[PDB]
């Protein structure tokens, strides 16, 4: 045949792992660490980039001399996505975007390049292919990504039938915009949440805990044509885990209640930048959507792998936004018991 | 070279290229040699 | 000489190739495969057998100190050409 | 003379060998062993409990005055019960001439440190330690000179591999350089040059 | 005669085990210093523990003047910690946060390669 | 010079038949586990085992083990020995008791029904040696092979 | 117009301005600091380029590690990096920083600063000669002048 | 014979004592220092115009490799291997075996330029000249990878360098 690499080595840089991986959107968060955690075993990782040479730097170290490759592509361009997985393994699927720019909407991002990715992977052989879509898709959600989410969901699962999909809550880590989030409103003196931030409640998850689970369920055969819910240990109210990020970071907090229509017209208001908005109408939707519970579908045990508490790791993500150095504890944050 | 000219030779490149680093007429490594050890095929035909 | 395979890659003066589903081959995509084009068993070919008078003779390549070491080729058997074991130049004997 | 061959100095082998004698006599409590090279030099070969009497002798009296520490180091031959041999290089100013002091130690007896008689020691005797392992007494400051913080081993000693256990990464996901076990792109060639035929007769040894 | 040795600190294990119990003392009063002074994420609680194991692995020792070493080791890595010299690079590789988990068992190690 | 035997034909990955009764590359915790099913179904005389020309000790008695636990001794060879009388129980009975360093000391070697220059080209060149130097008589009772 | 127009030509605005004063830190580790030394000196001049002959971490941009790094040193030379402000170049000068050169078996020695630090140029020698290290930094002002920062925002 | 740096009485006639004052007050022998960087300000720079002007050079000069030919296009390898066994850095990596017309030459030739320190004792070590050091010194790559080179890149460098390798050997073998 002419696939099962056959791995060599004692599973370290400069060993072989047998996996081919073509990792779409690796410039970004989640990208970050997938490539690290491949090239640190010994696999060939192709890296399509859309951004300049010089924003893909940072994934040069990962792997050793000649594992990382990389290549132009287009979204819209079916011959890039060919050139990118037609030797690949399997092909991994991280392109997202929490705005919308003047070329590319959710529908385009979420609906569109997933499908063009997964009809050519198909066509070229490509045995594993992994989406990622979020827990809260649902095409009756009043954000606009989480209704693309779950279009683009469903239509991977009938164009690659035995494609995993992977659907994890708010994935919290050093680059997260979730954790970073709740620590920059200071700039703007309070902190406004919707009903106080008492009628949501977030599960959120480890960034190297959503990173183990791809990583096993592409060595895992029964991770085929399965949907898979990453998911953190513990539940909190978006009041109490906000609270304890300023606590972590030991800034002043000054919650203070803000109507819907109002927290939405102030992100009409961000919406104008031209550059990354500090906070848009969907983010506004997905940070107050409480996050599904979904027991039907296998969890982050079913691929090996220990949810790590978010108290454990908000230190880290934390440390840089404190602004004294040895400043000399917190009490963990009220979780909401299961059942 | 004009008035020393080089000795010609059939195998000297004609045409000189600059250096081609970043460009897609780069140089790329690659073993040289063909595969060592081959594998057993097995028959295309049942046996029972 | 240079040849093709049926996946449209060159084939080196050794023999290499990858083949048509060798994930190495990702390698080239955007870039190109290196290979003289100046097959030196097909050079050394073209070079007419020297016709010598003699039992013995010497080879040193060419050009004395900058060629390789002088070493001396039989030239008794009449069924094949003595090769110079460094550069590849053949030899015959005068009909006899 | 032959042009290619290396000219004798009888003249300067006899004053050594006479000096070598000379400390033979005055310190029998540790002299064991006194020779002399064909090329003039002289090694005076110690039991490690007369570090401190031989070497305060070679810089103190006034027909020696060593008052120079030259170098000091180790080499390790495994196949001796005392693996470590340790080398005191000396040289006179006032005679204009070198001595070489040999004494012995393993793994777990310590050596008296010379920094009392020679204040240059001192690094010398932290890169042994470091590189070969030899603990040495009473040292000032005793602690790892050359290698990396942390570094566990010594990487001199014969036994121990060329590359090492470990080598350094920087990791992004940790966000730090770490340290992993070593894999090599391309094992280092390992090349038997040792010519089967006996080549100087003269250090032949008995069977 | 032949078993007459040397020694460098300790003339017993009873000598010895004194030496060690003092290099403990250190240690474990170190740990909460070493935490805050290099920004460490470990907990107190798993720099101690990591302390404990470090000792318990040499507790078959039976040797004075291999346990005066391994001692004379320990004082000289407590003191690159307590002034600095070591990095928050160096103090983090007693954990190994990085190697993935290498198997124990014989059918996990019969299927990733050779190794015994 | 068979060595070279050893870079070809070679059995690289695990292979079980399929649905079409073809064999296909499969992984090794498939192979073992489609091994160890059918292995636990049978018992006794339906469990056999045959050892090739090149089997090593180790894997001898593993396997010997593996089949004795259930309760299996249908432990066989390829090269017949003769099993009437004292049979494997006594290791003169299949020795070469001798040894090779002993012929050099025979006076008169007799040969059975034995091509000893290539059963045993090492064997054969000691005899020479003792024929050459000894003056060792030989004797055949097979084909006249030189 | 188009737009595209007005953007290529900013971007031709900041890529002259980036290569044209290249202020690099030089990590002069082992020999390859003497013939980065050479290159400061009269007769290449790097300065005449826009090159500083020194510049503090804080506002260097361009890192060039100029010879072995070993282990000990390491640790170090990452933290260097993660200060200096972007955009910031890494060149590698000579064999040691390149894969570890002559002493690549060693167990002191990283096997080439790239497993520590992302390069954008490597300058190949033992030691690369003062002139073959200016090739190496005129290499790097014409990559700097490829790059489409601004185009690609713009197609975003 | 030895001979002293600073070991001088300075003279203590109101003469001298009154030089030393003028220097100390008028700041003469720091101004003396200023002539001599005025004078600098007005010769001619040593610098020459790099990449229009490059620096002098000789025929030995190592620089990149380059595999050779005879003047028929015979490679001159024959792969005896003596580079691969004096390369101090151990860059060289070779595999042969007989080619189909029957002669000895090489299958792989790997120099990696990144552990090689560009000595010359595989020039040196070379029976037949194959393996030589170039004049080129503007190879410099984007990639790590650009720098393993295999038998078909330094072949491509002889056949690029040959005209001017040739010429520098030319120049060169008598004194070796
Ligand atoms: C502080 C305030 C500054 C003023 C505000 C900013 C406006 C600055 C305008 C001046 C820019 C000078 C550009 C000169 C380029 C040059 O000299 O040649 C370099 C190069 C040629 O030199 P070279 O660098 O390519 O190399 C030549 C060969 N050597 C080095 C050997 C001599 O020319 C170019 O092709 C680069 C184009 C430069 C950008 C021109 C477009 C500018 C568009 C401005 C839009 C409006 C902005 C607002
Ligand atoms: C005192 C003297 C002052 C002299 C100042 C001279 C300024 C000359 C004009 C400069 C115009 C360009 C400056 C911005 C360049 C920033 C940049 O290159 O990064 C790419 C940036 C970032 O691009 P990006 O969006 O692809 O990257 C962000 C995400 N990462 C980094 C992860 C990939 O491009 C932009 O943001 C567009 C900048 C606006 C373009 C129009 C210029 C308007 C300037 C304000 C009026
Ligand atoms: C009858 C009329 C009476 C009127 C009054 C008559 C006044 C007589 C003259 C007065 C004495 C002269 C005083 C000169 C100033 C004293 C300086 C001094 O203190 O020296 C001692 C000091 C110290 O000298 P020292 O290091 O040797 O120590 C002296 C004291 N001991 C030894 C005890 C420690 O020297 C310096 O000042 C160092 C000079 C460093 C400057 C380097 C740059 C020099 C470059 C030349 C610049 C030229 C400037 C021109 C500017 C023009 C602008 C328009
Ligand atoms: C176009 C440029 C045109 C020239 C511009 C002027 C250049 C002046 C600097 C170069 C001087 C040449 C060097 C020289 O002759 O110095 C040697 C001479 C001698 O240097 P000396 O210290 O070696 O002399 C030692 C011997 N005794 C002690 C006896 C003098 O320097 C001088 O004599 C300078 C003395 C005058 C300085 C007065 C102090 C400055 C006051 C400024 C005004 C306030
Ligand atoms: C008027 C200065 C010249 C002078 O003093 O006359 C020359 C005379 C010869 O010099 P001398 O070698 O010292 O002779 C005596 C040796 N036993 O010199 C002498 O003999 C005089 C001996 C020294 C006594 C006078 C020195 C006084 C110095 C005081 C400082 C004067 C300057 C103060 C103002 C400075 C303002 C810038
Ligand atoms: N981060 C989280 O909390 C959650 C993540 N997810 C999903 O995981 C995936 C990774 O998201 P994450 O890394 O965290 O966020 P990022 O925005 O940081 O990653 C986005 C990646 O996708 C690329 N991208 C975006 N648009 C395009 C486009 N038109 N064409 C090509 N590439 C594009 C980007 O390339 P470039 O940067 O070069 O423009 C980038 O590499 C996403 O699908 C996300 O929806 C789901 C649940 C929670
Ligand atoms: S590459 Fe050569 S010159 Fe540079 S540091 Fe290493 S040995 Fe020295
Ligand atoms: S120049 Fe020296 S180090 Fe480089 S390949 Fe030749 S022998 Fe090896
Ligand atoms: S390059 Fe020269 S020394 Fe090296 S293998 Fe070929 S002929 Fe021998
Ligand atoms: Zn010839």
């Amino acid at each position: 045949l002419h696939h099962a690499v056959i791995p060599h080595g004692k599973g370290g840089r400069s060993s072989v792992s047998g996996i081919v991986a073509t990792v779409f959107g690796a410039t970004g968060f989640l990208g970050r660490y997938v490539v690290n955690h491949l090239g640190r075993m010994g696999s060939q990782v192709i890296v399509p980039h859309r951004c300049e040479p010089y924003d893909t730097m940072h994934l040069r170290p990962m792997g050793d001399l000649g594992q990382i490759i990389f290549m132009d592509w287009n979204g819209r361009d079916k011959d890039s996505i060919r050139r990118a997985v037609e030797h690949s393994s399997v092909v991994i699927n991280l392109v997202g975007r929490e705005w919308e720019t003047q070329n590319f909407d959710f529908e385009d991002v979420f609906v569109k390049i997933p499908q063009a990715i997964a009809q050519v992977s198909k066509e070229a052989g490509v045995e594993k292919f992994i989406h990622i879509s979020h827990l809260n898709a649902d095409i009756k959600s009043s954000s606009k990504y989480l209704r693309s989410k779950a279009v683009g969901e469903k239509e991977v699962r009938e164009t690659f039938p035995e494609a995993t999909i992977i659907k994890p809550a708010e994935i919290f880590g050093r680059e997260d915009r979730f954790l970073n989030y709740f620590a920059n409103i200071r700039w703007f003196g309070g902190v406004p949440l919707i009903s106080l931030g008492k009628k949501t409640v977030k599960q959120p998850v480890y960034i190297v805990d959503v990173t183990k689970g791809i990583i096993n369920a592409i060595k895992d055969p029964d991770a085929r044509g399965k949907t898979f819910a990453f998911v953190g240990p513990s539940r909190y109210l978006l009041f109490d885990l906000v609270q304890y990020v300023f606590a972590v970071a030991h800034r002043p907090f000054l919650p203070y209640p803000l109507p819907h229509f109002a927290y939405r017209w102030i992100g009409r208001l961000f919406e104008i930048s031209p550059f990354e908005p500090w906070t848009t109408r969907d983010k506004v939707e997905r940070i107050h959507t409480t996050d599904k519970i979904l027991p039907h579908l296998p969890g982050l045990e079913d691929l090996g792998v220990e949810a790590t508490p978010l108290e454990l790791k908000a230190i880290e993500v934390l440390r840089r936004h404190r602004t004294y150095r040895w400043l000399s504890d917190v009490q963990p944050a009220k979780t909401i018991p299961t059942s | 070279p004009t008035v020393k000219p080089p000795t010609a030779r059939k195998f000297i490149w004609t045409n000189h290229k600059f250096n081609l680093s970043g460009t897609p007429q780069q140089y790329v490594p690659y073993s040289t040699t063909r595969k060592k050890i081959q594998e057993w095929v097995p028959p295309s035909t049942p046996y029972k | 000489g240079v040849r093709t395979s049926p996946t449209g890659e060159k084939v080196t003066h050794t023999g290499q190739v990858y083949d048509d589903g060798d994930y190495r081959k990702v390698r080239f995509v955007g870039r190109q495969k290196e290979v003289n084009e100046n097959f030196a068993i097909d050079l050394i070919a073209e070079q007419p057998v020297s016709q010598v008078g003699s039992r013995v003779i010497s080879c040193d390549g060419g050009g004395g100190a900058l060629g390789h070491p002088r070493v001396y080729i039989n030239l008794d058997k009449e069924t094949k050409t003595g090769t110079c074991g460094y550069c590849g130049l053949q030899f015959r004997q005068q009909h006899h | 003379t032959r042009p290619t061959v290396r000219p004798r100095n009888d003249v300067a082998h006899k004053q050594l060998s006479a000096f070598g004698e000379y400390v033979a006599e005055i310190l029998p409590k540790y002299v064991q062993q006194v020779q002399v090279s064909c090329f003039n030099e002289l090694e005076i070969c110690i039991h490690p409990d007369g570090v401190i009497p031989v070497l305060t002798f070679l810089r103190d009296h006034s027909n020696a005055q060593f008052k120079s520490l030259a170098d000091l180091t180790a080499v390790d031959i495994p196949t001796r019960q005392n693996r470590f041999e340790i080398v005191y290089n000396l040289l006179s100013l006032r005679f204009n001439s070198r001595i070489r002091v040999k004494t012995y130690t393993d793994e777990l007896t310590p050596i008296e440190s010379s920094v009392p008689v020679y204040k240059a020691a001192n690094w010398y005797e932290r890169e042994i330690w470091d590189m070969f392992g030899v603990f040495f007494a009473n040292h000032p400051d005793l602690r790892r000179i050359l290698t990396d913080y942390g570094f566990e081993g010594h990487p001199f000693r014969k036994d121990f591999p060329l590359s090492g256990y470990v080598e350094l990464r920087y990791d992004d996901e940790v966000k730090r350089v770490v340290a992993e076990p070593v894999e090599l792109a391309q094992e280092f060639r390992k090349f038997d040059l040792n010519s089967p035929w006996e080549a100087f007769p003269a250090y032949r040894q008995p069977p | 005669a032949s078993t007459s040795v040397k020694p460098i600190f300790s003339r017993d294990m009873n000598e010895a085990k004194r030496r060690v119990r003092e290099l403990y003392r250190a240690w474990y009063r170190e740990v909460p210093n070493t935490v805050h002074l290099f920004q460490l994420d470990i907990s107190v609680k798993q720099g101690r523990d990591k302390v404990r194991e470090m000792f318990k692995k040499n507790a078959h020792i039976t040797d004075p003047r291999v346990v005066d070493l391994l001692v004379i080791k320990g004082k000289m890595e407590l003191e690159e910690t307590i002034k600095v010299w070591k990095q928050r690079t160096h103090v983090m590789r007693f954990f190994h946060e990085t190697e993935a988990p290498r198997p124990k068992d014989f059918l996990s190690k019969f299927y990733v390669g050779h190794d015994p | 010079f068979a060595y070279d035997g050893l870079k070809r034909q070679r059995l690289t990955e695990p292979m079980v038949r399929n649905e079409k009764g073809l064999l296909t590359h499969t992984t090794w915790e498939d192979a073992l586990s489609r091994v160890a099913g059918m292995l636990q179904s049978f018992q006794g005389n339906d469990v056999a085992a045959i050892a090739g020309g090149l089997v090593d000790a180790e894997a001898l008695i593993a396997l010997k083990d593996l089949l004795n636990r259930v309760d299996s001794d249908t432990l066989c060879t390829e090269e017949v020995f003769p099993t009437a009388g004292a049979g494997t129980d006594l290791r003169s009975n299949y020795l070469l008791n001798t040894t090779i360093a002993g012929v050099e000391e025979a006076d008169v070697v007799l040969l059975v029904g034995t091509n000893p220059r290539f059963e045993a080209p090492l064997f054969n060149a000691r005899i020479r040696k003792s024929w050459l130097h000894n003056d060792l008589k030989v004797a055949l009772i097979g084909s006249p092979v030189d | 117009s188009r737009g595209e127009y007005v953007v290529a030509k900013l971007d031709d605005l900041i890529n002259w301005a980036r290569r044209s004063s290249l202020w690099p830190m030089t990590f002069g580790l082992a020999c390859c600091a003497v013939e980065m030394m050479h290159m400061a000196a009269p007769r290449y001049d790097m300065d005449r380029f826009g090159v500083v002959f020194r510049a503090s971490p804080r506002q260097s941009d361009v890192m060039i590690v100029a010879g072995t790094l070993t282990n000990k040193m390491a640790p170090a030379l990452r933290k260097v990096y993660d200060q200096m402000p972007e955009p910031r170049y890494v060149v590698s000068m000579g064999s040691c920083a390149n894969g570890g050169g002559y002493y690549h078996y060693s167990y002191s020695v990283v096997r080439g600063c790239d497993r520590i630090v992302p390069v954008d140029i490597y300058v190949p020698g033992c030691p690369p000669t003062a002139e073959a290290l200016l090739y190496g930094i005129l290499q790097l002002q014409k990559k700097i002048k490829r790059e489409k920062r601004l185009r690609i925002w713009y197609r975003r | 014979t030895y001979k002293y740096v600073n070991l001088r009485e300075p003279s203590m006639d109101m003469k001298s004592v009154t030089d030393r004052a003028a220097q100390t007050l008028l700041w003469t022998e720091l101004i003396r220092g200023l002539g001599m960087t005025l004078s600098y300000l007005f010769r001619e720079p040593a610098t020459i115009n790099y990449p229009f002007e490059k620096g002098p050079l000789s025929p030995r000069f190592r620089g990149e490799h380059a595999l050779r030919r005879y003047p028929s296009g015979e490679e001159r390898c024959i792969a005896c291997k003596l580079c691969e066994a004096v390369c101090p850095a151990q860059a060289i990596t070779i595999e042969a075996e007989p080619r189909a017309d029957g002669s000895r030459r090489t299958t792989r030739y790997d120099i990696d330029m990144t552990k090689c320190i560009y000595c010359g004792f595989c020039q040196e070590a070379c029976p037949v000249d194959a393996i030589v050091e170039g004049p080129n010194f503007e190879f410099s790559t984007e990639t790590h990878e650009e720098l393993l080179y295999n038998k078909e890149k330094l072949l491509n460098n002889g056949d690029k360098w040959e005209a001017e390798i040739a010429a520098n050997i030319q120049a060169d073998y008598l004194y070796r």
